[PDB]
């Protein structure tokens, strides 16, 4: 089962929020 | 979740940084969005199944840390041990399920909404 700590680290990091800002703008 | 406004999406996909015309594998993939946060991810990139992938996509849907247990409606003390349902992803925490689980459940786990 999941949980949000175990979802967390099996979905992968997100990207660097900088560069997600980058992109939104 | 009939009530609650839902957010402003970014068209952004968090984890990629793709758009809708391109995830990981340079196809286009629709997002799905927080509503709460309106932050973003392909399905591919929040490694969900197509079949959960279509539920989620007509429900209010929270991403990871926006995720609320439908029970209670708090986040609370022990917001990491929190269940995602494995069929709607709505989010229980283990004492507000019914009935009250003492214990991680193995393998898939479906939430008392999905379960027949
Ligand atoms: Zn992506
Ligand atoms: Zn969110
Ligand atoms: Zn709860
Ligand atoms: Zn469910």
């Amino acid at each position: 089962a999941r949980t949000k700590q175990t979802a967390r680290k099996s979905t992968g990091g997100k990207a660097p929020r900088k560069q997600l800002a980058t992109k939104a703008a | 979740e009939k009530d609650k406004p839902v957010a402003e999406p970014i068209p952004i996909c968090s984890f990629c940084l793709g758009t809708k015309e391109q995830n990981r594998e340079k196809k286009p993939e629709e997002l799905i969005s927080c509503a709460d946060c309106g932050n973003s991810g392909h399905p591919s990139c929040l490694k969900f199944s197509p079949e959960l992938t279509v539920r989620v996509k007509a429900l209010r849907w929270q991403c990871i840390e926006c995720k609320t247990c439908s029970s209670c409606r708090d986040q609370g003390k022990n917001a990491d041990n929190m269940l995602f349902c494995d069929s709607c992803d709505r989010g229980f925490h283990m004492e507000c399920c019914d009935p009250p689980l003492t214990r991680m459940p193995k393998g898939m786990w479906i939430c008392q909404i999905c379960r027949p």
